[PDB]
Parts: C-alpha cells; sequence; structure tokens
DNA sequence: TCACGCAGTATCCTGT
RNA sequence: GGAUACUGC
C-alpha cells in the first residue's frame, strides 16, 4: 500500500474515529498520546508496513517544526513496539471497539476514542450534517446514538455512506469497517 | 559550684517526661586530671504561647464586628476566665510583648502587641485554631521543648555553658559519671571564646551471619576501636586508634576446632571468646559502658548494624540495653520508622557517625559501599568475606583469627576514612553556624541547618517565627548554544555566589517583598533596612570568601588543601539551601513567591550581560544560569586575559554587590548538548607558560550508567579530539582504538570488572511495579533472594548483562557478576556492550567532528553497518 | 518522623 | 502518555 492513497481511504473506508483522527493530524501535524497510539495500531491493521508507518509518521511529523532526529530519537521505538518489533515483542493487535470505547476517555485536546460516544449529540449532528448525509441518515444516527448503541450508529453510518440497505456484517472492529468497505469498492 | 562543661548532644522525650531536656557533654575533673562524661537535666521549660488582639470586638464569631476597642487587659481577662477555665490551666504567668511577624499567614500585621502567656508543660495544650472574642489567633502551641530552650537561651551549636547552683540527682538517672539538675532554663547561659575538648571515639565493625530458619541476623563477631583523645579543632591524631577491643562469639551450633585456646594464647590477650550470643552482646555492652565513647561511628550504622544490635539485644534479653545509650530507660524504642530516628533514640546522648551519609553529603563517588570508599578515599584495596564463607570459617583457628582480623581492618578503614574527611570538625562548623544539634547534623540533609539558621536570626531580632509543620515556579535560563568544536580560547565568565548576591543586592526577604496568598512579586523599594534572610547570607558568603584566601596561600599542603575545597563547597551548599528553602514545599519557611523572583532576577541579570556582550561586538555561544561563554577568535593569550579584565569590569560597573570572574580559560571546547561539553582548562604558571587540564561537564563519560569499557573508550576519543594533531590524523588513531576494542571484547580479553553498570534505587526493591523491565531492580531482588546483606533505597547495584538462551530483551537479562562467575550457562553478551554501550556514547561524541559518523564508528567496531 | 530548588539528557514500555 | 536513571547550574 501507498501513503499518497491513504488520504484517499479516508475519504471513504475509514471509520469516523480515524476520520477525526487523521482530520486532526493533517490540521496539526502533532497527535497526542491516545491518538498516536489509536492511529498507528489502525494502520498497522490496514497493512502499513514498519517501513511505510515510519516513513509516514516521519514525515507528517517533521512539517510541525521538530527536529528529524527528534523523531528517530523519541517516536521510532513506539511506532517499532507497536508492530510488535521491541520490549516483550509482541504482535499487538489493533484495538477493538469495546477497547476503544472503554480505553482512556478522551478530554480537552485530544480526538482519540468513539466519536458517537464521545462527542455530544449537537456535535454529532454538526459533523453527519457536514459528510452531507440525508436528514433522515442523520436523524437515525442520533436516534441510535441516544439509545447508547454506538456500533449500531456506525453499522449505519456505513450503510448510508455505501449506500447498501443492510450492511451485513457484526460491525466490532475499525479494521473490519475498513476492510468491507474496501471489499465493496474494489 | 558554677558548673562549666562543654555540652555535645541534647535529649527530649516529649510524651514520657514533659519539659525536660537533657544536655550531655564532657567536664573537667581535677581528681583524675582529665575530662569525664557528664549529663545536666534542665527541668521546666514552660510552655509560652502569644495572643494576637483583634481590633474590635466580635461576639464569638457570631454577631462579627461590635465595635467595642480590645487592650491587652481585655485579651487577660477573656484567657483568665473562659480559656483556662475550658482547657483545665491552673497556675500561668501572663505580660505584654511587642513583636514583628512576616510570614504566611494573613490578616497578621507586621508589629503587634501580643499577650505572652507561660504556663508549665504538664498542663494540656491549646488548640492551633483556638479563637476567642478578643484575640484572633495563637502562635506557640506545638513548639518543642528543645526548641524553645536553644532558642530563649541563645544556644548554637556545642560550646561551653555555665551553669548556677546546680543540684544533685536523688536517684541515678544516666550511665554518665557526673550528673546535675538545673530547676530553671535561666540558669544556663553560654560562655565564649574557649576551646573545644577532647572527645572519645568509638569506631565499631560487625560481621554476623544470617540463620536461615529465623531469618533473623546472627552476632558472630565484633570490633572496635577506641581513641580517647579525639580534637574537634585540630588534625586528626596520627595513629587514629589508640586502643581496641575484640569479641567472638560461637554459632549456636557449630564448635571451635580445638584450637582456638591456643589461637587466641599465641596471637593477643585483647580478644575475649565467649560461648552464646547472650555474654557477646553483654560483654559489649559493658565496654561500650566503661569507655563512654561521645562519637560511635561504623557504616551503615544506622541501617544495619544498631538496628542488628538492638535487635538482637531484644531476642536475647541482654539485661541493661540502656548501657547502649547514656540514659537508663525501661522501654526500649519501638523497632521502625523512617531513616534511623529509632536508632538514634536507642543510643540517646551519643552522637553517631555514619560514613555512608557524610561520604554522600560531602564527595561523589560511583559507589558508596565500604570497598569503593575505601579505594576512592584511602586508595587501598579492601578483601571482601563471602558471606557463605564466614559459617564455614568455624573449622580451623586460622581461618576464625582471620574473620577476626578482616573485622579489625574494617574498623581501621571506617576510622581513616572518617579522620579523612574531617566529618567531625567539618560538622562542628556547620553546627556551629546553624545552630541545630550535631547528631541531627551528621545525621545528613539539609533542611533542619536552614531551619535552625533562619529561627535562631528571626527570635535575636525580636519576631515570631512560625509555627512547625504537623516544577512548581520558573527557575534559570540555559541559553541556546551554538554546538560545534571550537580550536581557539574560551572565555568563560561566571557570577560569584549569584542567587545569594541577588539576595544582597536587591533586598530580597520575608520583611521586604509584599507577598500575596502564582505572579511575581515586585522587588522591594530601595528605602527600606537590609532584612534579616539577607544579613544571614551576606556572612555565609563572607565565611566562604575567607576560605577561599586560605585556599589560595602559596606552598600549601595537598591534603590540607584538599580539606579547605571540600568545606568551601560545604559553605557554598550551605548558602544555596538558604535559598532552595524558599520553595520547599514541606519546609517551615515556604515562601514561594521569594524564590520565583529570585529566579526572575537571575534571568534577568543573565540576558542584560548576554545583551552587553554582543554590544561589545563579541561572540556568546552559551551560559547556563549565571555564566556567559565567549569566543575570543584569538589565540593570544595574554590579549584574551585583557579581554577578560575589560569585560569583566564593564559588567561590574552596573552591580554594587554582584560581580563576574574568569571561572576559566578553555584552550579547546567540544559543545555537544545543553550542560555537556568537554573543554581543555588552561592554568598559567608564569611567563606566559600554561598547563592544560582535561575538564568535562555533562558527557556520558562522567556518568555512572555506563559500563567502564565504553567511558574509557570516549576519553580517549576526547583526548584525541581535544589535541592539536592533525584532524586527519585524529580521525586514523580513533579508528585504530575503535578497532582494538572491538577485538579485545571478541576474544573476551576485556576484564569483567570493565563490563558492569551501576545503578541506585530510588524506592524499595519491592515497590517497582517492573520487577522484569527494569534490570537493577531484578538484581536487587535476586540479592535479596540470596543469603547475604540486603539491597535498600539508596543502595547502589552493579550487574552485567549476559547470555542464557532466553532470547528475551536485554533488559530482562541482568545478571550480578558473581553470578556470572558461578553460573555456567551465562556468558557475557558482547554483542550488546558493543552495540549499545559503546557505539552510542562514542557517536555523541563524535558528532560535530567531521569525517567521523555513526555508520563509521559501527564498522570499526565490527558491527553490521546496515541498521545504523 | 523525613525530605534544598529547577533545567536537561538518555533509555525503555503500553495483553488479558 | 507513563516509568527508570543522574548530570548541570
Ligand atoms: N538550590 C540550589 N541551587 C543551586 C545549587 N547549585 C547551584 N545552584 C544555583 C544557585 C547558584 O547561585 C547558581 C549559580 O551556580 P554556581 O555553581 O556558579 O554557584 P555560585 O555562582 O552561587 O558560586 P561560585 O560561582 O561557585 O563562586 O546555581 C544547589 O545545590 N542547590
Ligand atoms: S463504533 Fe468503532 S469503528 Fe465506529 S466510530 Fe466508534 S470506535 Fe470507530
Ligand atoms: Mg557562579
Ligand atoms: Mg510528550
Amino acid at each position: 500500500i501507498s501513503l499518497e492513497q491513504i488520504d484517499g481511504f479516508a475519504a471513504k473506508s475509514f471509520p469516523l474515529c480515524m476520520r477525526q483522527l487523521h482530520k486532526s493530524l493533517r490540521e496539526n501535524h502533532h497527535l497526542r498520546h491516545g491518538g498516536r497510539m489509536q492511529y498507528g495500531l489502525f494502520l498497522k491493521g490496514i497493512g502499513l508496513t514498519l517501513e511505510q508507518a515510519l516513513q509516514f509518521w516521519r514525515l507528517e511529523f517533521t512539517k510541525g517544526k521538530v527536529d528529524s532526529e527528534k523523531f528517530d530519537k523519541v517516536y521510532a521505538y513506539s511506532i517499532r513496539h507497536n508492530y510488535g518489533k521491541e520490549g516483550k515483542r509482541t504482535d499487538y493487535t489493533p484495538y477493538s471497539c469495546m477497547k476503544v470505547i472503554l480505553s482512556n476517555p478522551p478530554s480537552q485536546g485530544d480526538y482519540h476514542g468513539c466519536p458517537f460516544r464521545h462527542s455530544d449529540p449537537e456535535l454529532l449532528k454538526q459533523k453527519l450534517q457536514s459528510f452531507k448525509v440525508p436528514s433522515s441518515g442523520i436523524n437515525q444516527i442520533l436516534e441510535l446514538v441516544k439509545g447508547m448503541h454506538y456500533q449500531l450508529a456506525c453499522q449505519k453510518y456505513f450503510e448510508l455512506t455505501h449506500s447498501v440497505d443492510d450492511c451485513g456484517f457484526s460491525l466490532n472492529h475499525p479494521n473490519q469497517y475498513f476492510a468491507e468497505s474496501q471489499k465493496l469498492l474494489t | 559550684q558554677v558548673f562549666r562543661f562543654y555540652w555535645l548532644d541534647a535529649y527530649e522525650d516529649q510524651y514520657s517526661q514533659p519539659g525536660v531536656v537533657y544536655l550531655f557533654g564532657k567536664v573537667w575533673i581535677e581528681s583524675a586530671d582529665a575530662y569525664v562524661s557528664c549529663c545536666v537535666s534542665v527541668k521546666n521549660i514552660e510552655r509560652t504561647v502569644y495572643l494576637l488582639p483583634r481590633e474590635n470586638r466580635v461576639q464569638l464569631s457570631t454577631g462579627k464586628d461590635t465595635g467595642a476597642p480590645v487592650s491587652m487587659m481585655h485579651v487577660y481577662q477573656e484567657f483568665n476566665e473562659a480559656v483556662a477555665e475550658k482547657y483545665k490551666i491552673m497556675k500561668f504567668k501572663s505580660k505584654k510583648v511587642d513583636k514583628d511577624y512576616a510570614f504566611e499567614i494573613p490578616d497578621v500585621p507586621a508589629s503587634s502587641e501580643y499577650l505572652e502567656v507561660r504556663y508549665s508543660a504538664d498542663s494540656p495544650q491549646l488548640p492551633q485554631d483556638l479563637k476567642g472574642e478578643t484575640f484572633s489567633h495563637v502562635f506557640g502551641t506545638n513548639t518543642s521543648s528543645l526548641e524553645l530552650f536553644l532558642l530563649s537561651r541563645k544556644i548554637k551549636g556545642p560550646s561551653w555553658l555555665e551553669i548556677k547552683s546546680p543540684q544533685l540527682s536523688s536517684q541515678p538517672m544516666s550511665w554518665c559519671k557526673v550528673e546535675a539538675v538545673v530547676t530553671r532554663p535561666d540558669q544556663v547561659s553560654v560562655v565564649k571564646d574557649l576551646a573545644p575538648p577532647p572527645v572519645v571515639v568509638l569506631s565499631l565493625s560487625m560481621k554476623t551471619v544470617q540463620n536461615a530458619k529465623t531469618h533473623q541476623n546472627e552476632i558472630v563477631a565484633i570490633a572496635a576501636l577506641v581513641h580517647h583523645t579525639f580534637p574537634l579543632d585540630k588534625a586528626p591524631p596520627q595513629p587514629p586508634f589508640q586502643t581496641h577491643f575484640c569479641v567472638l562469639s560461637k554459632l549456636n551450633d557449630c564448635i571451635f576446632p580445638y584450637d582456638y585456646n591456643e589461637a587466641v594464647k599465641q596471637k593477643n590477650a585483647n580478644i575475649e571468646i565467649a560461648l552464646t550470643e547472650r555474654t557477646l552482646l553483654g560483654f559489649f555492652l559493658a565496654k561500650i559502658h566503661k569507655i563512654d565513647p561521645d562519637v560511635i561511628v561504623g557504616h551503615d550504622i544506622y541501617g544495619f548494624d544498631l538496628e542488628v544490635l538492638l535487635q538482637r539485644i531484644n531476642s536475647c534479653k541482654v539485661p541493661f540495653w540502656s548501657k547502649i545509650g547514656r540514659l537508663r530507660r525501661s522501654v526500649m524504642p519501638k523497632l521502625g520508622g523512617r531513616s534511623g530516628f529509632a536508632e538514634r533514640n536507642a543510643a540517646c546522648g551519643r552522637i553517631i557517625c555514619d560514613i555512608e551519609i557524610s561520604a554522600k553529603e560531602l564527595i561523589r563517588c560511583k559507589s558508596y559501599h565500604l570497598s569503593e570508599l575505601v579505594h576512592q578515599i584511602l586508595k587501598a584495596e579492601r578483601v571482601v568475606i563471602p558471606p557463605e564463607n564466614i559459617r564455614n570459617a568455624y573449622n580451623d583457628s586460622v581461618h576464625l583469627l582471620y574473620m577476626l582480623e578482616n573485622t579489625w581492618i574494617d574498623a581501621k578503614f571506617i576510622l581513616q576514612i572518617m579522620c579523612e574527611l574531617n566529618v567531625l570538625p567539618l560538622a562542628l562548623q556547620i553546627t556551629n553556624i546553624a545552630g541545630n544539634v550535631m547528631s541531627r547534623t551528621l545525621m545528613g540533609g539539609r533542611s533542619e541547618r536552614n531551619e535552625y539558621l533562619l529561627l535562631h536570626a528571626f527570635t535575636e531580632n525580636n519576631f515570631i517565627v512560625p509555627d512547625k509543620p504537623v516544577a512548581a515556579y520558573a527557575g534559570g535560563l540555559v541559553l541556546e548554544p551554538k554546538v560545534g568544536f571550537y580550536d581557539k580560547f574560551i572565555l568563560l565568565l561566571d557570577f560569584n555566589s549569584l542567587y545569594p548576591s541577588i539576595i544582597q543586592e536587591y533586598n530580597i526577604c520575608f520583611t521586604t517583598v509584599h507577598r500575596e496568598a502564582d505572579e511575581i512579586p515586585e522587588l522591594p523599594h530601595s528605602d527600606l533596612e537590609m532584612g534579616i534572610l539577607p544579613r544571614e547570607i551576606r556572612k555565609l558568603v563572607e565565611r566562604r570568601r575567607h576560605v577561599k584566601q586560605l585556599m589560595k596561600q602559596p606552598d600549601l599542603n595537598p591534603d590540607l588543601y584538599l580539606q579547605y575545597d571540600i568545606r568551601q563547597k560545604a559553605l557554598k551548599l550551605t548558602a544555596n539551601s538558604m535559598y532552595g528553602c524558599l520553595g520547599f514545599s514541606y519546609s517551615r519557611f515556604y515562601a514561594k513567591p521569594l524564590a520565583a523572583l529570585v529566579t526572575h532576577q537571575g534571568r534577568e541579570i543573565l540576558l542584560h550581560t548576554k545583551e552587553m556582550v554582543q554590544k561589545m561586538n563579541l561572540e556568546v555561544i552559551y551560559g547556563d544560569t549565571d555564566s556567559i561563554m565567549i569566543n575570543t577568535n584569538c589565540n593570544n593569550l595574554e590579549e584574551v586575559f585583557k579581554l577578560g579584565n575589560r569585560v569583566k569590569s564593564e559588567i561590574n560597573k552596573s552591580y554594587k554587590l554582584l560581580e563576574i570572574d574568569i571561572d576559566g580559560i578553555f584552550k579547546s571546547l567540544l559543545l555537544l548538548k545543553k550542560k555537556k561539553y568537554a573543554a581543555l582548562t588552561v592554568e598559567p604558571t608564569g611567563d606566559g607558560k600554561y598547563v592544560t587540564k582535561q575538564e568535562l561537564k555533562g558527557l556520558d563519560i562522567v556518568r555512572r550508567d555506563w559500563c567502564e569499557l565504553a567511558k574509557q573508550a570516549g576519553n580517549y576519543v576526547i583526548s584525541q579530539i581535544l589535541s592539536d594533531q592533525p584532524r586527519d590524523s585524529i580521525v586514523e588513531n580513533i579508528q585504530k582504538k575503535l578497532t582494538e576494542i572491538g577485538e579485545n571484547v571478541t576474544n573476551g580479553t576485556v576484564p569483567i570488572t570493565q563490563y558492569e553498570i551501576n545503578k541506585a534505587l530510588t524506592k524499595d526493591p519491592q515497590d517497582y511495579p517492573d520487577k522484569k523491565s527494569l534490570p537493577h531492580v531484578h538484581v536487587a531482588l535476586w540479592i535479596n533472594s540470596q543469603g547475604g546483606r540486603k539491597v535498600k533505597a539508596g543502595d547502589t547495584i552493579s550487574y552485567v548483562i549476559c547470555q542464557d538462551g532466553s532470547n528475551l530483551s536485554a533488559s530482562q537479562r541482568a545478571y550480578a557478576q558473581e553470578q556470572l562467575q558461578k553460573q555456567e550457562n551465562l556468558s557475557i553478551d558482547t554483542q550488546y556492550y558493543l552495540s549499545q554501550q559503546v557505539h552510542p556514547v562514542v557517536a555523541r561524541i563524535c558528532e560535530p567532528i567531521d569525517g567521523i559518523d555513526s555508520a563509521l564508528i559501527a564498522m570499526w567496531l565490527g558491527l553490521d553497518p546496515s541498521q545504523f
């Protein structure tokens, strides 16, 4: 997979969590620790190889007015560890939706976590409207969100965005979301 | 009748005897024409409290202001009628005193008329927050008895005291030879201008064995060296010990090798052989009582020695445990607590000197074990008796005598180390300057010394001191360096006593700056009078300056010179602490605003100086909170010095008390990163000639967490980089050396001692939650699992990284050196040492040098240059 | 019962 | 994000 096409994927396949993280990253060229962990694990899941992930993170962070050597000094170990290269050397699996929901709670200045759970209903409505979702679809997603079934809300998002009446799968992993989107498109 | 005696230590028990302070010391007896131990009990140190009147009567904080003016009579009447009856106070004496105050309690005016109440210490203690209807605050409710005595009688450190009309004791109260009782504190006064008397000193070393069943340490040998005329103001006596006594006890199971009688007969008559540990402890206690030392010195005395001594005394029910101290008591102090306060109480009235604490305070060493201390101070090699061989040594007379002699030699080493550093005279000087008790000074720490210094300073100047308690601000400025290599003279300009001089110049004090209970307060006005903190600071500074003048004397002995240097350092630290306590959360004088201001001013000063240098069209390349490095861009030393002088004067022209001086002329400089550089300091000899001395600041080569091998390599590299050889040749030499190292590792020729890495423990081994990930902790755990002396917080541990076939990360493969020498499956992980110890260091030293890059270095070491 | 301040560099880890 | 070290001023 190519780094350049990653942005393209962010248009369609990326679940809303990864879309938010990528938007923040390209807006500010820097992510707090939680965002770094989540996005790195997701990009590992999609298939970005250690060299590819290292190149992507290097290029993205270098624009943030930091020394090039600082990246290799600090973030290289984290990137390697996400791929089970150092330390205990374990092939850490990508975060599951349950973990993301029950993982570290985001705070001010953070963008990780599940937007359906960590975004206020007004903010979620605004975001859904921004993505040109039909008003009926936005209302249905909001109703699902009020029901505490955020996974069902993401399933509704997938159904509406991919022009499919039924998702046909129980979304329980962001990598599952990306895989289903790739299967439908390609 | 007048009792004149020199006091060394003071002990009080806040719970058993209220209002009694037990001073101990030496008194002169003509019958024996010598000095004997004395214990004076000052009695009836009455509690003193200060009541602050209100401006308007308040109806018990219910009706708020009522408008009735309040006078001292109203406060006295309120105390006599309501408070006294409520809190069960029978008799008291009250007066009025005009006192000043400037501390961190709001609504308390600068100078007010307080009501001072003096009442016995047997009565209950008033609450701190007690508020009535005429007084708004009470000060001094929980003041200790010893503090009251020392501050009221203006006693500062050990000195000569005169007692008028002493009284005898109805029954014995101490193990000393002379006793007296003072019925009032006003009968004790201090007499100045007299020489300190000699004080007995006993250096003790114990050798024990861990009985596995009870997991308790059992004493098998003790040795002690005693000097009866050790001075407190002169050089140590040669030899450092006059007499000695050794005691050896058979274990609970083993028996002597049927020749100990002949062995002791032919060796000497000063060795006492006992059969049960009870007899050993009893004989030791009797000897301590007879000798009566004022100072007991040892290694790890607070941690292991005295704790095990008391534990074994309790287990064996050895009668008369109080002999270990100087006061006769029935109930042993509770075993436990932080540091060694329980141990200190057990030995009440006897100063205890742990060479570990003093070594940590005075000098710097990679490890503070006894072997390393002897190696670094006395420059001698000490043999180590394995813990598992002491038990087996009870099989031959020669081995047992060798063990006892090893204990004797350890005691001699401890005494020699004590003498070398001038621990006792320096402790006396620091105690006299501060005003605390000597045992507290020798227990380590800085907060108590400054606390007592300021307490005395404020009490002497008619102030009410606070009540004892029951990155928070900006610091210095580090200029961004121009990292590189400079082959021309570098002029370093450093300020003299920066922060103390800032306090003096700008008059920063409690009574000058207007604080408000996180913003920098404004500088105090210039129309005020110097406060207390500035004056004290000045005193300390002057002391240091005088010492420096002594150091400047021509044709001075080396050792003495070193001693003077140590003294200087100590004084400097004292002043710095007098600053730092101002921002110490748990300090009695927490004044975070003031400290912030200090730092702020310092920053400003540095900025200004830099600006001035740039206005002189010079180049500034570094500065750490008080210093500036200037690139002279010249090679004529004389001219450089001229420039020094010039700029020096210029800077001084802007300040009154602040001063800047030439802290060194570097022939060459290798500036790597903030607070990491190396240079060749130029010491001028005369006639234009000069010598060069290598100086390093912050490099890994001067850090204890790297393997000695790597350090040496780096040192060589530095010696090559800072020389005057043509660069190409330099590089060549570097390559050669590195290749040599590689070979020496591949063939395993390097001494095992050079493969060790040392690290200290901030907490106990168990508290760390990463017992696996942290290597040193792992090693510590293993040691604690073995059958020897345990390792606790602050004890450095040395470990090696080896191969075992586990295929785990290096952090999990740490092992103790002994373990490597023992097990037949562990071998040194050459790769690791060549890849993460030598290569990093060297690379960081070669970063600004053209022609050397990481890759190349790796290649020269035999590593694969791919992943580098 | 204890314990000086802050600025800075280097190394290593994130499963039940 | 956290943890462990120890230099400087
Ligand atoms: N609190 C505290 N501050 C220190 C300590 N060491 C240095 N400082 C601070 C306060 C000093 O005024 C400032 C300047 O460092 P220096 O090493 O040059 O000492 P100073 O200038 O006071 O005296 P000197 O140059 O040796 O004559 O750094 C310390 O151990 N504790
Ligand atoms: S439900 Fe899962 S995939 Fe969808 S936004 Fe939330 S965390 Fe992301
Ligand atoms: Mg200085
Ligand atoms: Mg960070």
